[PDB]
């Protein structure tokens, strides 16, 4: 195969959870996707831009191998 | 006569209005005695710069007040303004009232604005007092009680605001501009009178012609998603109305049902739902419905609420991927709330999402007892294959909880299926490089010949890894 | 004599005194919640004092000896400090608690009157990890370890010390009616709270800022290690102790994310004088302000008060009525009331579905005190 592959490494990615908190910063790229969010805030509390952000990154395609190392969940 | 009392103390200062960079104002110059007369007249020797001076004013060790500015070539700068705006936000009534005549008796100025643009209207606004609110009506012209301040708030908007209900009336005799908007919210006096929860103020609005419920804002909401803040008195004021768009749908698709359900109370909600005209079945942009929301926020009171007695149909899944709320439930560690669904009549337990995901598998790679001890109860069946035919053995195998397999071996699953690579779960078990979760396979004398469509053999699997 | 047992019994009814007076729900979490958390660190650390003790003698190397001094300097401040705090009374416990360079504000940075601290010493020896037995014996890295878990329990005691008198100092000002001192200590008890979590369990532990998983993993390498272990049966069990116990002290660390509620309510939208009644009548003078603000009413945890709204001048009229909008939350919410810079006064509660509140109970209440007939 090939010796420069980093498919453990990408594994672990998918596990620290300091590189869970890397994950929370591509969830939290989508306030500049969506600026819904500060509205809802006012309404229906901080939850609500939070539970949109969720639905926003689960709505597509599941991949088996994101899940299995845990970087799927938060 | 307003902040005038006997006995007070007077100090004034002076600073350039520069629209660029920071000013700095003057030291305060020294004390002067209030007596009898209130009113001053202060002489302004002329600017050599030729610049506007704006003058603060303070009593006593109090908060300093900006009372006026001054052109380069004017004098005889008299301090009756910031009087009048002080009487017109006067709690009081007859004193307000009788200190605004007394003002306008000697020549004040009604145009003169304060508090970021803010004219005598608005500060009578915001007080209530309808008796000097008339008397400027009587005399006036549209072009002043429609005059909006620095952040857009027309008179209208205080007045709605704040909660006042005869000045709001007053402004509708007369004739204001009603569907006016803000500034970078583009909020409605509607939406200002929905946000706290005012009735009467709400009921004199729509008194009005010419005004709309459905308004949108800058992100689409309605005053409607508005009235959620509003517990019960302010929705039903919604809702006794004519022409009311209750399924309205926000820039994203959200329904004031689905705030309602996100905010996890339920009054709000079967107030909105004694109007029978509510569509539970109302999607999002991603296909997501307030049962959804619920599943996904754990909210197992609201759930059972709306699951039972009511006609919703909880197949309903996200168009992206076609996954539906039960797996959400199964998703994020929520397993009461997945147990009751489970045992609910109108829930499918073996529907399939995009990939041929089953909620079984998603259990198993959760790694959630309990959800599986409901899934051998019920009678589901075991074998469940995907699209790519992983079946729930390998899943147990593959997941981070190994623990979950051995349950798994008294339950009858075949350790020897494949996928479409011919290899055996013991194959599989040493590519994903666990060490601990392959040895309470290798108890079980499992066979050791077996070869997959590319030729590797357990041997080769652990070769990669180093176990 | 007699005198030295009457000395005792004042300081045990002192500390009753002190433990009984002050009557609150929220003293009463706090309270439970310290106690079980400190009681098995408090005694195996009153059980280990006098080993401590016997091990400060035993360290010779004068590399390591300047750590073991700051750590057994500051155990013995805190010790003598707790000891003279125990037994005054209340009113001299209040005095000594609030003064400036007080044992609070040392204790808040950890260091001592005689520039002694602990926490930059417990950094520096995991820094470098003398505590590894390189030797077959390493006697003085089993002392440097044991030294190291000693400041540890203090730091957690001290943690936990800090924690209580400031919850107590907040409730007792709370009651007696002083609002800006009870919030300030409401802020500082707070922010100690954040500053050691965030000392003992770090900000996700990206940087290991945390010294419990630092000392946990310590432990565990020196457990793993076999050559460099001295075979005692003794040092097996002694460190499962330790990994249970710090184990234990870090679930119940991590248990609670938040102390108190720091939400804060909406004050009124608009105020007015209704009612005509003419103001030569309780503490509403010609010439005064009054100002007011609101609360949740919580009855597990500690609230906060929102800030003082504008003044609002007081001219040929007493009673005001208030507009509150309704509660987001849709909780009660508790009204405070003052005039000038006098005492502020409860005047009343709101509910989430009423909106015009009138401030005309409490006059009556004012005005049946009045010591004139």
């Amino acid at each position: 195969e090939g010796e420069d592959l980093t498919l453990e490494e990408k594994a672990e990615i998918c596990s620290e959870l300091e590189l869970q908190q890397k994950y929370v910063d591509i969830a939290s790229n989508i306030i500049g996707d969506l600026s819904s969010l500060p509205i809802a805030g006012k309404i229906a509390g901080t939850i609500a831009a939070a539970a949109m952000t969720a639905t926003h990154v689960a709505s597509g395609r599941l991949d088996i191998e994101q899940t299995l190392l845990g970087c799927s969940d938060l | 006569i307003g902040d005038w009392r006997d006995g007070r103390e007077v100090r004034y200062a002076v600073q350039y209005a520069s629209e660029t960079l920071f000013s700095k104002i003057s030291h305060w110059s020294d004390p002067v005695s209030v007596r009898e007369k209130a009113c001053p007249t202060l002489r302004m020797p002329v600017d050599q710069t030729r610049r506007n001076v704006l003058v603060f004013r303070k009593f006593d060790s109090s908060k300093p007040q900006l009372v006026g500015e001054i052109t380069p070539y004017l004098s005889n700068f008299i301090d009756i303004d910031r009087d009048l705006y002080n009487a017109a936000s006067n709690p009081d009534s007859a004193v307000g009232f009788k200190e605004f005549t007394k003002l306008n008796y000697d020549g004040a100025n009604i145009r003169a604005t304060f508090d970021h643009g803010r004219t005598v209207f608005h500060a009578a606004a915001k007080s209530g007092n309808d008796k000097i609110m008339f008397g400027l009506t009587f005399l006036a012209k549209s072009t002043e009680l429609n005059q909006p301040d620095k952040k857009g708030y027309t008179p209208i908007h205080v007045a709605a605001d704040s909660g006042n209900a005869g000045i709001v009336n007053l402004l509708i005799q007369r004739g204001v501009s009603i569907n006016s908007k803000t500034y970078h919210f583009l909020q409605t006096p509607l939406h200002l009178a929905a946000q706290r929860g005012f009735v009467t103020t709400f009921q004199r609005l729509m008194e009005s012609p010419e005004i709309n419920i459905n308004e949108r804002d800058k992100d689409g909401f309605t005053p409607l998603h508005y009235a959620i803040r509003g517990g019960e008195r302010i929705l039903e004021a919604f809702l006794n109305q004519i022409s009311i768009d209750v399924n309205a749908k926000s820039n994203t698709g959200l329904t004031p049902f689905h705030l309602a359900i996100i905010k996890n109370d339920w009054p709000v909600a079967s107030t909105l739902l004694g109007s029978k005209k509510v569509d539970i079945n109302a999607v999002d942009e991603n296909n997501i419905t307030a049962l959804h929301y619920a599943a996904i926020l754990g909210y197992l009171e609201t759930t059972k609420q709306l699951i039972n007695l009511k006609e919703i149909n909880a197949n309903v899944v996200s168009s992206p991927g076609l996954l539906s709320a039960l797996h959400y439930a199964i998703l994020y560690k929520h397993d009461d709330v997945a147990s009751f669904l489970m045992r609910s009549s109108n829930v499918n337990v073996n529907l399939k999402a995009l990939g041929g995901i089953t909620p079984l598998h998603l259990a198993v790679i959760q790694g959630r007892k309990q959800i599986l001890s409901l899934m051998f109860d019920i009678g589901v069946n075991i074998e469940q294959k995907t699209d790519e035919k992983y079946t729930p053995l390998h899943l147990a195998a593959m997941s981070k909880y190994p623990e979950l397999i051995q349950i798994l071996l008294d339950q009858g699953s075949n350790f020897e299926a494949k996928t479409n690579s011919g290899a055996t779960p013991l194959h599989l078990a040493t590519f994903k490089g666990k060490s601990q979760a392959a040895l309470i396979l290798l108890n079980n004398e499992v066979n050791w010949r077996d070869t997959d469509e590319n030729g590797q053999m357990p041997i080769h699997g652990a070769a990669m890894t180093g176990l | 004599p007699f005198d030295q047992i009457k000395e005792v019994l004042e300081n045990r009814f002192n500390e009753i005194d002190r433990k009984l007076d002050s009557h609150s729900a929220a003293l009463e979490e706090i309270t439970k919640l310290v106690e079980k958390s400190i009681s098995v660190v408090e005694k195996t650390r009153k059980q280990m004092n006098k080993r401590f003790d016997e091990v400060m003698k035993s360290i010779q190397d004068a590399k390591v000896s300047p750590i073991i001094s700051k750590i057994n300097n500051f155990a013995r401040y805190f010790d003598t400090e707790k000891e003279r705090i125990r037994g005054l009374k209340l009113n001299d416990y209040i005095l000594k608690l609030e003064e400036p360079n007080g044992i609070l504000l040392h204790f808040k940075e950890s260091r001592t009157p005689t520039d002694d601290s602990l926490q930059a010493p417990l950094f520096s020896i995991i820094e470098e990890g003398y505590a590894v037995p390189k030797s077959i014996d390493d006697e003085l890295a089993f002392k440097v370890l044991y030294a190291l878990l000693y400041g540890t329990q203090t730091y957690v005691s001290v943690m936990f010390f800090l924690l209580e008198q400031y919850s107590f100092l907040a409730n007792h000002y709370y009651e007696k009616g002083y609002l800006e001192k009870y919030d300030e200590y409401f802020n500082s008890l707070n922010n100690v709270f954040l500053d050691f979590k965030s000392s003992l369990v770090g900000t996700g532990t990206s940087n290991n800022e945390g010294l419990l998983d630092r000392v946990l993993q310590v432990l565990m390498t020196v457990k793993n290690s076999e050559f460099l272990g001295l075979e005692k049966n003794g040092v097996d069990e002694m460190l499962n102790e330790k990994i249970n116990l710090f184990n234990k002290i870090k679930e119940e660390i991590e248990g609670k994310q938040k102390m108190t509620l720091s939400e804060t309510p909406e004050n009124f939208a608009q105020i007015s004088f209704d009612k005509d009644i003419t103001t030569p009548i309780g503490d509403w003078r010609d010439g005064r302000e009054v100002r007011y603000a609101v609360q949740y009413a919580s009855e597990t945890l500690f609230s906060k008060i929102s800030h003082w709204s504008d003044p609002v001048s007081v001219r040929e009229k007493a009673c005001p009525t208030l507009r509150m909008p309704v509660d987001q939350t849709r909780r009660n919410v508790l009204v405070f009331r003052k005039f000038d810079s006098s005492k502020p006064q409860l005047v009343g509660e709101i509910t989430p579905y009423l909106s015009n509140f009138i401030d005309i109970d409490r006059d009556l209440y004012n005005a049946a005190s009045n010591p004139d007939s």
